[PDB]
Order: structure tokens, then C-alpha cells, then sequence
């Protein structure tokens, strides 16, 4: 019966992964975009 | 999620919902005529306040 916990970096800690993989990934495919 | 939690639980409790529930703490005088009628005369919620 107790369950009342919020979305912390454990329930959530993959997004900050992901977002810096996008990230990433848009740099290195934008700086090839010149070329 | 914390909506059901809190709205899965009866919030006017009355009778019945206090034996399934666990987080309310409740009791009375030990063996002053308050169990003694739970202990023995078995019924269902009644048996689950025994216990």
C-alpha cells in the first residue's frame, strides 16, 4: 500500500541518455551537411 | 497512479473497508470484550479484524 513515489532519476535516468544521443547525432550528421 | 492510490481506499471507511485496509492503525482495550466476540463468532471481516 505504499506506492506514492514520484518519477526519480530511477524510474526515469535513460532520457537524459537519449537526449544526448540525439543531440550528438545531430551535430555530427549537421557538420557533414557543409560537405 | 496517485489518484487511484488515494481514491482506491475509502475515505469514509466505514465498518468493513478498515479490515481489508492495513495503513490506518486502530485497536481497543486487549481482551475487553472487544476481540473476545472476534476470536470466536467467525465473520468474514469481523475474522479479518481478529486477525
Amino acid at each position: 500500500s505504499k506506492e506514492a513515489s514520484a518519477l526519480g532519476v530511477q524510474n526515469i535516468g535513460g532520457i537524459f541518455i537519449v537526449l544526448a544521443a540525439g543531440l550528438v547525432l545531430s551535430v555530427f550528421v549537421a557538420v557533414g551537411e557543409f560537405l | 497512479a496517485f489518484l487511484t492510490v488515494e481514491r482506491m481506499e475509502s475515505p469514509i471507511d466505514s465498518a468493513d473497508d478498515l479490515a481489508k485496509q492495513t495503513k490506518i492503525e486502530y485497536g481497543a482495550v486487549e481482551d475487553g470484550a472487544t476481540m473476545t466476540f472476534f476470536k470466536k463468532s467467525k465473520i468474514s471481516t469481523y475474522d479479518k479484524m481478529w486477525a
